[PDB]
């Protein structure tokens, strides 16, 4: 058959075959095409799946990046230039400082640009703007200079958060005694089960050890060294069980990278140096408009204030995890901090769930021994009352014996065989 | 005394005796069995008592046939022979060993042959109340059971109309002797509590309250029988409630049970009824609690009905305390 | 007579008492029962204010014939569009009204409770029964009993027709224009604990017209309730045939609530039941039908949580 | 300080700290070790984690050892051995019995040695004296070998059959299945339809491997798939359709097969005849009369030579059914495997149901938005309708001229008028 839809649908772009060779006697052959034919399946079915001037300096390229650019930002390239000198950021945007450093033609470009500023009406509208631009002095260090305080703020607190979180848990480490407590009762544990080896007497062993105490497992694997002193703490002890909670910023520190945060630290240092030789070495300003050197060493110094803050803050936080190795015993130069707050995180975890399931054991128990018990009973109970129905009748010993039926009949009269 | 005569009488039984002449030969038998020491018993034994028994058949069968029946006399004589052979261990437990023994016992429980169902209805009780073998009453229930199947009636009809205000006391007394009988040694619970509960459908609940009134020792004493039995019933039950609360105290493990027991059950469209009521629960901080706290009275006093028998699921007030 | 009004609003400022005040108030009241509604803006909301500063004065302290008439002319004040709208915009006028229905002067709380009935039917402002009832409740919390105590005593036998009539009707105009059903329950449900449903029972025998068509309102309003109720079950049973959905719904509802224990002791119950072939349905249908009678009460009130011996009826009421 | 336990406990391995060079003023250095002794907890704790001759003259020694400790286990005499193994008595033999002697047995040159050396024989070692024994059965590595496989036929005759059976059945269901048939044709028809002014417009049919791709055309909005519109075709105008799937109830079980490993497998039970039928005909002429293997493995080669041929039967069967079906569908059998196209329908089977299920779903969920949507403006239009009723009492805002509004509010609540 040949059809002719109105609308064109999607279709499933599968291989065909065609009747000629394609076919034989196969079962394609004695199909009635018209058999399932309606005009509202048609309908239903085109209802679901329908498918519904000239260039004077630029290159080819950045005339044409700047035509789009340009005809979607829409604003006067004097309002632009403004703005720039200005530093007016009740305009300013980062998104749009960006742009404008990306669309920007090279310094070359600009600088023929500025010396056709003559024939300026008749320019393409992509030299017009970059007229404009060649204008302002030392324009990339101004758009460069200008980002970095757009960003600043918020890079300052991609910073804090984190070397505050490392330092509190840093201190919330040192501090905890329920978590010494811990400590102390492995000690005691492990010396005892280590006696005789050559681990016997230990005055302590290495913190990072914590996630592998679950791995000790008692004969039948049923029982694990871990299950075993958060049971203690849980009977005898109840107050170490509350060390999870003196520990909230641990999990935010393992998730800390100490690298990035030197790193994050090192570029910003280098950032305000690279702006502070922008404004070393500007063109005392022509006009009032010009309002950079002016508003960027008011920043330079704003930005110099809180870099240093950082700093100590950070410088702190090494010297805190530098003294949790002198006091825990171990390398801090071995293990990165978020490593070392990842293990303890992790054993935090496995202590949380190995106390959980101590409880869930605990009551599978009692669930156990209350069966033996009301079994037992019931073997009881019942063997009781099977005794005293055997006090009726013995169905066993003397047969010359009348009157079985007689008693049988005065029990049952008088109550005695029931109870 | 003769060992003979303990083979004679199996061949005059044999011999199709009718009317007063088989009475008078019964009577002369029961009295042989009554007398003599259990060697004679013996010797009579099996064949013998199969003998009483094919009699006993013959009759029970003229009985449905019939309109006004003299028999009584005969068959309550039979009655009274199987007492005295099974007056020592021999024939108890030959008698157990018989395939319509039982059944015959229990076919001879007709309320308007007040003194041959009393006499019949002993016995059977005594077969409950042994030790060996196991499970006696439900053996003599089984029975009673096939009567009922046969005549087509309730198998507990005879034993309910024998309580009814028109019969002796000596019948009422029978009759809940032989309740007591089949429900006391049975050791499951719930069977205890089938039981009684298919015997209240049936107007238990009414006669109980008749025959507390009488003044009589024997009656007395099978009520406290029954009472007791069904206030150690309520009881265990209560017990079964304390043994859930401690073994199963978490929402979703109770619901999914819940469930599984009422799955592609006539029961199962009465709990999604009930669930979707609950959710109809006025929307009240103070009221919706109270709700709740009332239907859970509701239920418990339904489920945990007193006396050990089930609620009468026809009656159709309740008094819910508080 | 336009000098005149003026005029009242100084003298009820003046500080007259006891029979000068009273037939100043009694002046005041025929002049406003009898001039055009124009005089009235004359004597407008100032004057309006007078005459509550005195009713507040009055309450606070035989009284009852000072206060009475304040009543009379308020009813006056307000017999047109601009009084009662006045009336309104005060700040403690509903509430003045609400403290003169002291079952003491059955005459007085007659007349109270009239304007405040009628202002409950008022189309406009939205919910006006709401405001008479915040007002029935502030009452309520400075005499320390239960806001519709006074409703309740002018109900209780002694009490004339009048009064008896004027406090059903003020409790259906509390009810019947309530938008929300949750709403009507939740009253109808507290009067009832506060013993209504007696009362009601033994002004039934009166022969009394008035009395009869507020009680005829009160009944068929329960009756609509019911019928609504019924309803939302039709509905549930329409929306919630998945056992997980449904049990996980009531879960949510009654978690953290004194009921999760309830709910947990009725699942624990159920296990409880027989394990029968045919005893097993019977129970769980004869639960069913009597959480029906407790759940969809009847007239649309709560069932009695206070009664010690709860009675249900499974029967059918008709055929 | 120091312990001196009566049972080694479990321990865990720690690297140990010790006072010297290892503390300092640390954590441990202020530790109280008796701070948390009892001998309770050293009784818990002990408690969970407590730890509890004759001269060879052939055999190499490993040999030698082995059969001293298989001799050791199987205990029965060598005399007994050597008969059963003659005899091919079934009532001793079993495949464990008969795949240890072949494990153990000597090399033939250790049997032919030691058969030289049958004078000495008391005093040989027990390993070399059941090498002397055996070193006398004829041809025993090939007796060995023809009876176990003997007693290992049945068996697996029986990895082979219900597989032929199987994907048999599932040939059988397919190419009689109208209503999978029916489901083709629906297909066809839609896709026609779709695929109207394409290159696969006007098809006489697709190449059945497709289906499971059906679901692969989405519509529009990816809502709806071709297969669940195809499904639902069916479901509204054709139910029978919806049940091809139980129509082909061998499909699974096709789909889990290996044609390779069949044809292997039959091939091997081939050889392993041809392996035995010539082990009868080289075979040496009984000394004895205990030697009933040139007797017994002839009834034997002839059943299972029988047996064989009714499986070849129904192998060369079962593939011509599978080519048969690929000229019915079109489709080349031999670029396909059998468990591979049925794999393939067997998981287009399972994407129908669920395409029919999710259609169920969906539309559950389409009415109560409907009814939700109708129940809302019944809610809207009674609300308006009892808002329209209570200001036929009073419009607070026409004329304010009347007199005797109050009078009439009154006379309404009393009459009954104003509920
Ligand atoms: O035959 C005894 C017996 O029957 C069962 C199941 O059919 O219950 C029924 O029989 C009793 C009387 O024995 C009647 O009350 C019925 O209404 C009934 O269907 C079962 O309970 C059982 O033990
Ligand atoms: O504990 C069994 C039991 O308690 C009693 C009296 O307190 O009833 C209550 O306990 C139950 C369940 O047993 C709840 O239904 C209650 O609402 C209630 O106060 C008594 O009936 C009895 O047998
Ligand atoms: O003020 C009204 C009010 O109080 C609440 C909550 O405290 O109910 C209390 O007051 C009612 C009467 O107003 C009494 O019936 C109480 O029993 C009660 O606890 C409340 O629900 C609400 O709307
Ligand atoms: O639909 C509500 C309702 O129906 C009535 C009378 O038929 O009861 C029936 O429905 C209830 C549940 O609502 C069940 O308990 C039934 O057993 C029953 O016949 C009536 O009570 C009423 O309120």
């Amino acid at each position: 058959k040949v059809y002719k839809p109105e609308v064109q649908l999607r279709r499933p772009n599968w291989s065909k075959f065609v009747a000629e060779d394609l076919s034989q006697d196969c079962f394609w052959t004695k199909v009635k095409e018209d058999r399932f034919e309606n005009n509202e399946l048609f309908a239903k079915l085109t209802l679901a799946f329908s498918a519904q001037k000239e260039l004077k300096v630029l290159d080819s390229k950045t005339a044409q990046n700047l035509s789009i650019f340009l005809g979607s930002f829409r604003m006067p390239y004097q309002e632009i230039k403004n703005v720039i000198l200005e530093v007016n950021e009740a305009v300013l945007t980062e998104s749009m400082i960006q742009n404008l450093i990306k669309q920007m033609p090279e310094p070359e470009q600009l600088k023929m640009l500025s010396e056709l500023k003559e024939e300026y009406d008749d320019l393409a509208e992509s030299e017009q703007f970059g007229v404009v631009m060649g204008t302002v002095p030392r324009l990339r260090p101004r758009l460069n200079a200008i980002l970095f305080k757009l960003q600043f703020s918020e890079q300052v607190e991609n910073i804090k958060p984190e070397i505050v979180s490392v330092t509190a848990a840093c201190e919330e480490l040192r501090k905890s005694e329920n978590f010494s407590s811990l400590l102390e009762l492995t000690l005691l544990v492990g010396n005892y089960m280590n006696a005789g080896s050559r681990n016997a007497g230990a005055f302590g062993f290495n913190i990072s050890f914590l996630c592998k105490l679950r791995d000790t497992k008692s004969a039948d694997q049923k029982m694990t060294l871990l299950h075993f002193l958060a049971e203690l703490c849980e009977n005898d002890h109840p107050e170490v069980l509350k060390f999870p909670d003196e520990l909230a910023h641990v999990e935010k520190a393992s998730r800390v990278s100490a690298e990035n945060l030197q790193k994050s630290l090192d570029q910003m240092k280098k950032q305000i140096a690279d702006v502070e030789r922008d404004v070393q070495n500007f063109p005392a300003a022509t006009d009032e408009k010009d309002k950079f050197v002016e508003k960027m060493t008011s920043f330079v110094k704003d930005a110099q204030e809180q870099y240093n803050k950082l700093r100590m803050m950070h410088s702190n936080m090494e010297t805190l995890y530098k003294e949790l190795g002198d006091y825990f015993v171990f390398d801090p130069k071995k293990l990165s901090v978020e490593e070392f707050f990842m293990d303890l995180h992790n054993f935090r975890n496995m202590f949380l769930q190995a106390v959980k399931e101590n409880q869930k054991r605990r009551e599978t128990e009692e669930k156990m021994r209350r069966a033996k018990l009301a079994k037992e009973k019931a073997e009881k109970e019942r063997l009781e009352k099977q005794q005293k129905r055997e006090q009726l009748i013995d169905m066993n010993a003397e047969g010359d014996e009348t009157g079985v039926m007689d008693s049988l009949l005065e029990a049952l009269q008088s109550g005695a065989a029931f109870r | 005394e003769s060992s003979r005569s303990a083979m004679m009488y199996i061949q005059e039984l044999r011999s199709g005796l009718r009317d007063m002449h088989l009475l008078s030969c019964l009577e002369s038998l029961r009295v042989s069995l009554n007398n003599n020491p259990v060697s004679w018993v013996q010797t009579f034994g099996a064949e013998g008592l199969a003998s009483l028994l094919d009699i006993l058949k013959r009759l029970h069968d003229e009985k449905e046939e019939t309109s006004g029946n003299y028999d009584s006399r005969n068959q309550h004589e039979i009655i009274r022979c199987l007492k005295a052979f099974m007056n020592n261990k021999f024939g108890i437990k030959t008698m157990l060993e018989t395939e319509e023994g039982i059944l015959l016992l229990v076919r001879a429980m007709d309320p308007a042959v007040p003194n041959m169902m009393i006499d019949a209805a002993k016995l059977l009780s005594a077969l409950c109340i042994l030790p060996q073998p196991e499970d006696m009453n439900e053996r003599v229930l089984e029975a009673m059971t096939e009567r009922a199947e046969m005549d087509e009636v309730e198998r507990f009809q005879p034993l309910l109309d024998g309580l009814k205000s028109g019969t002796s006391i000596a019948l009422k007394v029978g009759c809940l002797q032989l309740i007591n009988a089949l429900i006391t040694p049975a050791e499951e619970l719930d069977f205890r509590v089938h039981i009684r509960s298919e015997l209240m459908r049936l107007g238990l609940h009414q006669v109980l309250q008749e025959l507390r009134e009488i003044e009589n020792e024997d009656m007395k004493v099978q009520l406290c029988v029954f009472d007791e039995q069904g206030d150690e019933d309520f009881f265990d039950l209560k017990g079964r409630l304390d043994d859930i609360r401690m073994e199963m105290d978490d929402f979703g493990e109770v619901f999914q049970i819940i469930l599984n027991t009422v799955k592609d059950s006539k029961a199962e469209p009465h709990f999604l009824s009930i669930l979707q009521h609950l959710l109809l629960v006025r929307n009240d901080y103070e009221a919706r609690p109270q709700y709740y706290k009332l239907i859970e009275e509701c239920v418990s006093q339904i489920v945990l009905h007193k006396n050990g028998t089930d609620p009468d699921f026809k009656c159709r007030h309740l008094q819910i305390d508080i």
